[PDB]
DNA sequence: GCATCAGAGCCCTAAA
DNA sequence: TATAATGGGAGTCTGATGC
RNA sequence: GGGG
């Protein structure tokens, strides 16, 4: 249930922009607004004034910054419409997005924590190090 | 537009969309050069309009475009993206699969936790390429081709290739999945143990991870191919390696029932 | 270990419990006609004296087999966990209970059978309205449920 | 055997005809056997009337007559035809600007006929109409859910025969009326009618702050006519309101006895409610030039009188069965036949006002494909024309006798609430509280109850008898639920002596609340517990034992019962097993007295008294709609001398004329090793050497030959590259020779097919060339076995074109059809159930040695684990099996009625008699108690069961009147620790076969846009993967295989087929590419103008259709 | 479900979504208040 | 249940790990005909035949086995890949 | 809102 | 008005072959014939000339025709793909 | 190269003449007598590519030694008919047409 | 406030 | 290719969000 | 329309 929770407390509202692009009133991912925040208080400018904002999980799934995701779930045109203009960017970064491409998922054996890992036995090991230890 | 079965012409939604617009671009080019009235100019511009409408999103706007003599509104580039019948919930985040299969399960009492009962008509069917492969090996006809027309005719089939197929799945897992998969237990991996018959044998203890009786229920059976989708299923997915619940951490796989009872 | 019909027993206690049931409905029937208590007052006091009833016919159902017989069947299942829970015991052994009008609102009058007994064609229909409601019900939830796990699986998939 | 029936209920009626509600609706609709004077308006008659005469030149309709079927139903079935009459109409031509005549008799096309059951012949196979509830037209009043005070007045015609009225009374206080989505306020129609505020005034006034709310000044400041045409611009804007207009408008809504309907049954609702009388069906008339009211102000006193308080105003229930009524067979057809009158009239007027106004007939002016089309469409196309259940009789009684709340006219499950689907306390004795689908359908879909009838305007009666004082007459009262409500109705088993009441307490119902009463108050009494519940239902025996929620298993699955070869009646029936064979109309019967002439396999023939040969052919192997096999098989020899209604033939799934849907079995309640594992059963192998649940089974296969523009398909028994070991079984022509075994692969029909331009491949040319043989111009295109099927094949249908009295469809040279068919003995995975909704799947067959038998040595049948009846709450089965426990040493069978039965005491006097066969047998014999006899003695002595201190003869006896008996297991020879119950349990074997259901994929179809794989078995589909499964496979993290699932083993046309080339050449699967959907989604995106662009790290377009899609 | 800690890669919004979803069936406020919240 | 299956979740720090190690290990020996294997002669697996034992054909066995052993090394960032692949193609060919 | 309307 | 384009004198033969087999069925009560109708079309007209002018005026039917009334399974699903090898 | 993102965006009226391979200039679909694609039509091979593999329409080329030549006499492309499923069209309006999205 | 829109569980069978 | 002909016919309930 |  906190995972969920946590997803639903995922977006907030600038309350004033202070140095920065960001309008009054503009919804942003809680994640996005931090990264920005530090970005100019480590530029030394007023950062943004920003407000938590609760929302469904239905309109939670809705904001996601992926339009893949998004647009698979429900209200396909109107994430479509807004995506097209906004000249939007998947990155790719949740499993819906990968599955809609067949592609191998980021969790399990997908994820780029265990999926580089190399197999190698020790008679082969020894093998390849003797060549290359010298000139 | 193909040509179905028996000569019959089938044809997509679309095609008509796009005809009803064709035809109006080209009488509105026709009323330009004729230099018709703006009244009719107008009405055929604004007919247009509709035809690309209907094209585009059909029934969004105004009266849904149908075929005559039916009221089926015809199905739009945005009707075929979306919805359950839609693009992404249909063919994209889901598909129909090959190497799979489904059929009756019935308990199978003298299983190991990690096996299950499956036919072995089933068996051939779903392992038919990995089979082909083995005919050759040993023997039990001269190359692929000729082994797969064997199995063609049901009486041309001997006895050896049973055995072939036991060897073939040495080792291997097979999915089963009962719908609804409610949680990730609907599917689990087991090591198939080939049996007479047509129905699947499905260990006790799993029953209620899955939530099976059998007062009829059907499982779907599924290969994994790859030797890493292969290594997924023994290591990951397997039944006895599955043995409690990742919601409240307590044991899945328990006593029940008749166990229960003579326990 | 078997189910015979011998195997669902009645209670002795139950004929007693509801002997005290009747002449405690009496005594709220002539407050009503007498004007001593309303025709809320009366409904509301009924079906708290047969729940109490229904509770006591289940403690007498698995008291006698618990003292009288303890490998008994239905007991056995029911205890162990293998199959069957009070309710259910209650009624094959007790009475039916209260059963739900076709609205939401409890009969008065309650089921008195038990199914070793056998219902009336009358407390059997009066039964039907909410086995009925029942099965509506779940049809729908099922909807709900499994359109909230799609909403859950598109906001956590991530 | 002896048949030995319980119950002291003295019915005094029987069931009525159980298809009456199909049979007497249509033959009330199409009126063919009444001379065309004496019609009454009604059905076809009542729709040729509202129709004609068609005005401008006046068409008028003289009378129809229906003609005799061109095809006997056999030959319709056979041929692939409708069953149906020609039908004609006498028109008469008048010329209104002249004085012309001109009579013809105009062919309108064919209407399909009802068979003698109550069921239909669509294209070749036989369908039923379902019945439809509805809310009966009439005049209603709800409360307004918004405001707790007040009420809204509803005004509902039939179904597409008018709008919806509703009159609101609004927050402002004037009365306000809504037609098709629009309000406006009530006063200005009033005003449209001819009222003058005098009348309303003092109609109504008594209530101070609502008449005076409807008046509005402007309103009356103009006469009838302005107050029309000012109504008729609040409602189309943009048409002129020219007064001729707009009078055509409001007429055809309002007024017009043809755009307007309110029922029969809409009138009489509507009189009896605001206590008026009715002229005709509509709400208001064109009379002297103006409109005048008959419903609205009635309906508006009403509405005033209730708001206010005033006694005699009730707010009606709009689930009650008097307010919901049934639009039967005849009334369905009846409408659809109306509609497509109404198009051939339009049709009539577009031809009078062209091509000459003077040189014309009636059969000119007719076209009939309006009438024709509407007809055809009805009954291919509806939702209440259903392909038939005919899998057993009862199959199809039942189906007949079904309600649903869906349908054109009626809820959609995306729109249907629990109001209706609940079980209304008017159901009783009219609608089954039972038998109802489990799932969304739950409440939809209902069935008639065992004595209900419909009534002409369609409200579900139920009959009672009639009680004066306290003596109970037979005359007996078929009531609606209005009517019901009045009286103080007696339960139907109130004890009697003589036809007295005999009871100073009686169980009563009024308005269906449950009320204990003197024989002083008793009006009526049921006829019986019968009438409660549907004649599935009426089939479970001892029903009273059973959770409600179980019994509606049991009444479902015996709709599911396959007839098997040795049927037999349950030992337990319920007395009404009789007359569903015999309504079925499966079973044949004498119609006079007689002596039977000749019997044979294929007949029987009777001579009667009138010296009169009659010959009755017989149904022999006849495969149904789920290819269960109909079979009669003659019950008489030759000789016997018969009265009038005995039985001749039995029909499939009946024994000696009574309903066999299963067998009767030993059982034995006990786990047995978990084989009998949640619901499992546990069978011996002793079943199939008996060869009991075994069914015939026939599958239809077919095959057309057509010229294509390639040349002709050729049926023929010539086909390329094949040996004459696979022809074998093929005649001179191709076909599979009657009476062969044909199995998966194997060839039924030859045929060949023209290469397309794929004219062989110059591969294949060359490969060709190497074995001197040339490539043949034909392909072998031939029928085969489909996988799991095949069986011996019984006929064989060929239809050329060419040959007399058969013509294809265009194109069609030739079609052959083969009937296979196969014997199917039980096995594991087909499963069974009994009448009380215990269910299983068959889980092992066992050799008879392992099978728990008594000590005398016989085996039980079935195995059955106790585990399931605790937490289902179905006890009638435990019940069930010790009845048939006493039944199987006594040699007797038992009519137990439902309600009124076998009583515990009843049946362990039987259970006593049984012992002494059981036992007094063996001590006669030279037998005494057996060691593990008395071992179980012992352990049942600890549980309390037998009496401490008794010799073992009376303490089995006390066992055996418990209904259980010492088991020895087969395996050990050792005793069952306990005693077990045993007796004999009826069970069905249900449609669901494992046969029929296994299916595997390794390869197969695909799709044409997607490129997916096909579904379903017949497809040789693929098996879903669908949102739910992949979310499993997230969850594991399973990243390659739902990778595999994704691309592989679905539409990666490259990986498909390079894993499949890996797989038969031992290398391992390659990396999958791209799915083919996707490529689906980024063009369909395209075809949207949206560009979609798939990037790599750099952020440059990555081309995914590698170069073929850019110029 | 193997009592120990989570593994890198373990895909735990999904298995969060099937806990709370797969009870959702058997649910007599009810399903409407979890859903409410 | 896979035999010492609660020893090779012992020998990783993810789950996941285990099975990408597995399942390259057993692609290795399927692709060199397991004449890389560092089982000894008596570690073979072995199937059961109607002739008689044969070697285990299924490699990810083998491979789990194999891991049991200790002779095999897992890591990230050990060897360049391709220079792997070339010198077992080298010492185990094809 | 009706184009055969709209153009009468 | 058709999917595949019919020459419009072609149109005017398939309609006057309607109208015929109207009237035929009219007089008779009942379906005719393909030789009743190329009787009742003159000379030139054999049965199998009506049957291959039928052919030719036969309209498509859409992929997406429902299969039953719930909103699941379309005409196109049960089509296999016969190009693609 | 490794696809790691997917863009969205509008689709200016010269892209999507950018994707196009011929103007859809009729109604037709495919001939009622040939049942071979109508030129200018919905279903033209000289537009969206050819019918069979390798192969133009009049059958001039039949096989893959011409594979990029576009027959002079009847005027399709030689390459696999795969591109059937990827090759746009485009329709030029005479007046212009809003996409419904975008309003509505 | 009130209208307009887009949501409303999964797999499978057979019939078209 | 020429009497004249000039305006159409037809039918549930939820919650969220922008006038 | 049936099955889980
Ligand atoms: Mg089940
Ligand atoms: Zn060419």
């Amino acid at each position: 249930i906190e995972i969920v929770v946590r997803q639903m407390m995922k977006y907030v509202e600038v309350t004033d922009p202070g140095d920065s692009r960001l309008l009054e009133g503009q919804v942003l991912e809680k994640w996005d607004v931090e990264a920005l925040n530090e970005r100019l208080i480590a530029e030394g400018k007023t950062p943004v004034a920003w407000k938590p904002l609760l929302m469904g999980v239905t309109k939670s799934a809705l904001s996601t910054k992926s339009w893949l995701s998004a647009a698979s779930f429900q209200n396909t045109t109107h994430v479509l419409t807004e995506a097209a203009i906004a000249g939007k960017k998947d990155e790719l970064i949740g499993l819906k997005e990968n599955v809609i491409l067949g592609r191998l998922i980021p969790a399990g054996t997908g994820s780029d924590f265990v999926r580089f890992t190399q197999v190698v036995d020790q008679k082969t090991l020894k093998a390849i190090e003797e060549a290359r230890k010298e000139a | 537009m193909v040509q179905v079965d028996g000569g019959r012409f089938a044809t997509s939604d679309l095609n008509d969309l796009y005809r009803r617009l064709i035809n109006r671009n080209n009488r509105l080019k026709k009323l330009l050069a004729q230099g018709a009235p703006e009244i009719i100019i107008r009405n055929e511009k604004r007919m247009l309009q509709e035809a690309v409408d209907a094209l585009l999103d059909n029934g969004r706007r105004g009266a849904p475009v149908t075929n005559p003599g039916s009221d089926r509104p015809l199905r739009s580039l945005t009707d075929i993206l979306s919805g359950k019948q839609g693009r992404f919930r249909q063919n994209l985040l889901g598909k129909r699969v090959d190497y799979s299969g489904r059929s009756v399960i019935v308990v199978g009492p003298q299983l190991k936790l990690h096996q299950c009962g499956l036919p072995k008509r089933m068996a051939l069917e779903l392992f038919k390429p990995f089979l082909l492969k083995k005919m050759e090996e040993k023997g039990i006809a001269p190359n692929v081709k000729a082994a797969r027309r064997m199995l063609e005719r049901q009486r041309d089939i001997k006895d050896e290739v049973w055995d072939a197929l036991e060897e073939v799945i040495h080792g291997k897992v097979v999915l089963l999945n009962r719908a609804p998969t409610l949680h990730r237990l609907g599917i689990q991996a087991f090591q198939p143990v080939l049996v007479e018959g047509q129905s699947i044998q499905l260990h006790p203890l799993v029953c209620e991870a899955f939530n099976a009786d059998f007062d009829g229920d059907q499982m779907a059976v599924h290969v994994p191919l790859s030797s890493f989708a292969q290594a997924e299923a023994r290591i990951q997915m397997l039944s006895a390696h599955n043995l409690l619940s990742p919601a409240s951490g307590e044991p899945l796989a328990k006593p029940s029932r008749d166990i229960i009872l003579g326990l | 270990i078997t189910i015979g019909i011998d195997d669902a027993v009645i209670p002795e206690e139950k004929k007693q419990y509801l002997e005290e049931a009747d002449r405690k409905l009496l005594q709220i029937e002539q407050a009503y006609e007498m004007g001593f208590l309303t025709d809320r007052e009366r409904y509301d006091q009924i079906l708290q004296l047969w729940t109490e009833t229904t509770e006591k016919v289940t403690q007498a159902v698995f008291k006698n087999f618990e003292e009288n017989y303890p490998f008994n069947p239905l007991y056995v299942m029911a205890q162990s966990g293998a199959r069957g829970n009070p309710q259910q015991i209650r009624q094959l052994c007790g009475l039916r209970g209260l059963m739900q009008k076709p609205s939401g609102e409890t009969f008065e009058v309650p089921v008195r059978s038990s199914f070793r007994e056998g219902l009336t064609v009358l407390e059997y229909f009066i039964s039907s309205h909410g086995a009925r409601k029942g099965g509506a019900d779940t049809a729908l939830r099922t909807a709900d449920s499994g359109y909230l796990t799609r909403k859950l699986v598109d906001v956590t998939h991530e | 055997m002896e048949i030995k029936r319980f119950g002291r209920i003295r019915e005094v009626i029987p069931l009525p005809p159980l298809t009456e509600i199909q049979v007497e609706s249509y033959r009330r609709a199409l009126q063919a056997d009444v001379p065309p004077e004496k019609r009454e308006n009604v059905g076809i008659q009542a729709a040729f009337r509202e129709t004609f005469p068609i005005e401008e030149l006046v068409l008028d309709f003289l009378e129809y007559r229906l003609g005799e079927p061109p095809f006997p139903q056999d030959e319709c079935r056979e041929k692939d035809l409708t069953y149906q009459a020609p039908l004609y109409a006498r028109l008469q031509l008048i010329h209104k600007d002249t004085g012309l005549i001109k009579e013809d008799e105009v062919f309108l096309g064919h209407i399909p006929l009802m068979t003698e059951d109550g069921s239909f012949i669509i294209n070749g196979a036989d369908r039923v109409i379902v019945s439809q509830i509805h809310r009966s037209p009439g005049v209603y009043f709800t409360p307004d859910p918004a405001r707790p005070g007040r009420y809204i007045a509803s005004i509902i015609p039939l179904p597409k025969r008018g709008p919806w009225i509703d009159l609101e009374v609004e927050p402002n206080g004037v009365v306000s009326m809504k037609v098709n989505k629009r309000k406006f306020p009530l006063v200005l129609l009033l005003r449209v009618l001819g009222y003058d505020q005098e009348t309303l005034a003092r109609e109504l006034g008594a209530y101070g702050e609502l008449v005076q709310g409807l008046m509005d000044e402007s309103v009356f400041a103009m006469r009838p006519e302005e107050a029309l045409i000012r109504l008729f611009t609040l409602l189309r804007p943009g048409d002129p309101p020219k007064r001729d207009k707009a009078v055509a408008y409001v007429y055809g809504l309002i007024a017009d006895p043809r755009r307007y309907d309110l029922g029969e049954a809409g009138r009489y609702k509507a009189e009896e409610k605001l206590g008026i009388r009715l002229s005709g069906r509509t709400l208001a008339r064109f009379e002297d030039g103006e409109f005048k009211d008959e419903v609205f102000l009635p309906t508006l006193r009403y509405l005033f009188a209730l708001t206010a308080g005033v006694p005699g105003h009730e707010v009606d229930d709009i689930d009650h069965l008097g307010n919901r009524r049934i639009r039967t067979v005849g009334e369905l057809m009846t409408d659809q036949f109306r509609v497509g009158l109404a198009r051939l009239a339009r049709g009539v007027r577009e031809r009078m006002l062209m091509g000459s106004e003077d040189s014309l007939t009636p059969a000119k002016l007719v076209n009939s494909r309006p009438l024709e089309a509407a007809i055809r469409e009805f009954f291919s196309r509806s939702q209440l024309s259903q392909f038939k259940d005919e899998t057993n009789p009862l199959s199809s009684l039942r189906h007949k006798r079904r309600i649903s709340a869906l349908g054109p006219g009626g809820l959609t499950r995306e729109r249907a609430g629990f109001d209706v689907r609940d079980v209304h306390r008017t159901h009783y004795g009219r609608i089954c509280p039972v038998e109802t689908p489990e799932g969304a359908n739950i409440g939809l879909i209902t069935s008639l109850a065992a004595y209900a009838r419909v009534d002409e305007l369609g409200f579900i009666r139920t009959p009672y008898r009639r009680v004066v004082g306290g003596v109970v007459t037979d005359e007996v009262v078929y009531m609606t639920a209005t009517e019901e409500d009045r009286y103080t109705i007696a339960q139907a088993n109130t004890p009697l002596e003589g036809n007295r009441i005999a009871a100073e307490r009686v169980v009563a119902r009024r308005k269906g609340e449950p009320v204990i009463v003197s024989p002083e108050e008793v009006e009526f009494m049921d006829v019986s517990p019968k009438q409660v519940f549907s004649v599935n239902t009426n089939l479970i025996p001892f029903l009273e034992h059973d959770d409600a929620n179980r019994a509606l298993m049991g009444s479902n699955m015996q709709t599911q019962a396959v007839p098997l070869i040795r049927a037999q009646a349950p030992v337990v029936m319920t007395g009404l097993e009789e007359r569903v064979v015999r309504d079925s109309l499966a079973a044949l019967y004498a119609e006079e007295d007689g002596e039977v002439a000749k019997v044979d396999g294929n007949r029987i023939v009777v001579r009667y008294e009138d010296g009169r040969l009659v010959e009755y052919p017989l149904r022999r192997f006849y495969r149904s709609n789920q290819g269960t096999a109909l079979d009669q098989r003659p019950r008489v020899v030759v000789g016997q001398r018969v009265r009038k209604g005995d039985l001749l033939a039995d029909g499939p799934a009946s024994e000696n004329g009574f309903l066999a849907l299963g067998q009767n079995v030993l059982v034995a309640i006990m786990p047995f090793d978990g084989y009998n594992f949640e619901d499992a059963i546990v069978i011996s192998e002793e079943l199939l050497k008996r060869d009991f649940y075994t069914s015939i089974h026939i599958e239809r296969y077919e095959i057309e030959a057509r010229d294509t523009k390639l040349g002709p398909e050729r049926i023929t028994r010539d086909i390329p590259h094949l040996s004459e070991a696979a022809l074998r079984d093929l005649d001179e022509e191709g076909v599979v020779r009657i009476g062969a075994e044909v199995k998966p692969g194997d060839i039924l029909v030859g045929r060949t097919s023209f290469k397309g331009e794929s004219e062989p491949t110059p591969e294949e040319r060359l490969l060709r060339s190497i074995f001197g043989e040339k490539a043949r111009d034909v392909k072998d295109t031939s029928l085969r076995v489909p996988p799991g099927e095949g069986g011996i094949v019984v006929r064989t249908v060929r239809l050329r074109r060419g040959d007399p009295g058969v013509e294809l469809k265009p194109g069609v040279r030739e079609v052959v059809r083969v009937y296979v068919a196969q014997k199917r003995k039980l096995q594991v995975g087909d499963k069974l159930a009994n009448r009380h909704g215990n269910k299983g799947v068959v889980a092992k067959i066992l050799p008879v040695e392992d099978m728990p038998h008594l000590p005398d040595g016989t085996p039980v049948d079935v195995i059955l684990n106790p585990l399931g009846v605790p937490s289902r709450m179905n006890l009638g089965q435990i019940l069930e099996t010790h009845l048939g426990l006493a039944g199987y040493f006594l040699g007797q069978r038992y009519i137990s009625p439902i309600f009124d039965g076998a009583k515990e005491p009843e049946i362990k006097e039987l259970l006593a008699q049984a012992f002494e066969v059981y036992f007094g047998k063996r001590k006669g014999e030279g037998f005494g108690v057996d060691k593990r006899e008395v071992e179980v003695l012992r352990r049942a002595e600890k549980l309390g069961l037998v009496t401490p201190g008794k010799t073992p003869e009376e303490q089995l006896k006390e066992l055996f009147l418990q209904g259980k008996v010492v088991l020895y297991d087969g395996r050990t020879g050792e005793p069952i620790e306990g005693p077990i119950v045993v007796g004999q349990m009826f069970i069905m074997k249900l449609y669901h076969m494992v046969e029929d259901k296994m299916h595997a994929r390794s390869t197969g179809p695909y799709s044409l846009i997607t490129q997916q794989p096909l579904g379903g078995k017949a497809q040789f589909g693929g098996q879903r993967f669908g949102e739910m499964e992949v979310w499993a496979l997230e969850a594991y993290g399973a990243a390659h295989t739902l990778q595999e699932m994704l691309t592989l083993k679905s539409d990666d046309i490259e990986g498909r087929n390079a894993a499949y080339e890996a797989i038969i050449k031992g290398e391992d699967v390659p990396e999958p590419s791209v799915p083919e959907s996707f490529r689906v989604l980024v063009k369909e995106l395209q075809a949207l103008a949206l560009d979609v662009q798939t990037l790599d790290e750099k952020d440059n377009p990555v081309d995914i259709f590698e170069g073929l899609a850019s110029k | 479900s193997m009592a120990r800690p989570v593994s890198i890669g373990e895909a735990v919004g999904i298995v969060a979504a099937q806990s709370i979803g797969e009870p959702g069936t058997q649910l007599t406020q009810g399903l409407p208040r979890v859903i409410e919240l | 249940a896979e035999p010492g299956i609660d020893k090779l979740f012992g020998m990783v720090d993810s789950k996941y790990r285990l099975t990408v190690v597995v399942a390259k290990r057993a692609q290795q020996l399927l692709r060199h005909g397991f004449k890389n294997t560092v089982l000894e002669p008596e570690e073979r697996p072995k199937m059961q035949t109607l002739e008689g034992l044969f070697d285990d054909p299924n490699a990810v066995t083998w491979a789990m086995k194999e891991l049991l052993t200790g002779r095999l090394v897992f890591g990230e960032n050990l060897v360049p890949e391709d220079r792997l692949q070339k010198e077992m193609e080298r010492l185990y060919p094809v | 809102s009706d184009p055969v309307r709209q153009y009468l | 008005a058709r999917t595949i384009r019919i020459p419009v004198h072609m149109v005017e033969t398939i309609n006057k072959l309607s109208r015929t087999a109207r009237q035929l069925q009219q007089e008779l009560g009942r379906e005719p014939t393909y030789e009743e109708i190329a009787e009742a079309m003159g000379p030139g007209w054999d049965a199998k000339r009506v049957e291959e002018t039928l052919k030719i005026a036969q309209e498509p039917v859409s992929l997406e025709t429902p299969i039953g009334d719930e909103k699941d399974s379309f005409y196109g699903d049960f089509i296999p793909d016969e190009h693609l090898p | 190269k490794e696809v790691r993102k997917v863009r969205i965006a509008l689709a200016s009226p010269e892209k999507i003449r950018s994707w196009s391979y011929g103007e859809v200039e009729k109604p037709e679909t495919i001939n009622y007598r040939t049942l071979k694609p109508e030129r200018d039509g919905l279903f033209d091979e000289r537009i969206f590519g050819p019918i069979k593999d390798y192969e133009c329409a009049c059958g001039k080329y039949k096989r893959q030694r011409f594979e990029g030549k576009v027959c002079e006499r009847c005027g399709v492309e030689v390459t696999k008919s795969i591109v059937r499923r990827y090759r746009m069209g485009h329709i030029e309006l005479a007046t212009p047409a809003a996409h419904i999205w975008f309003v509505k």
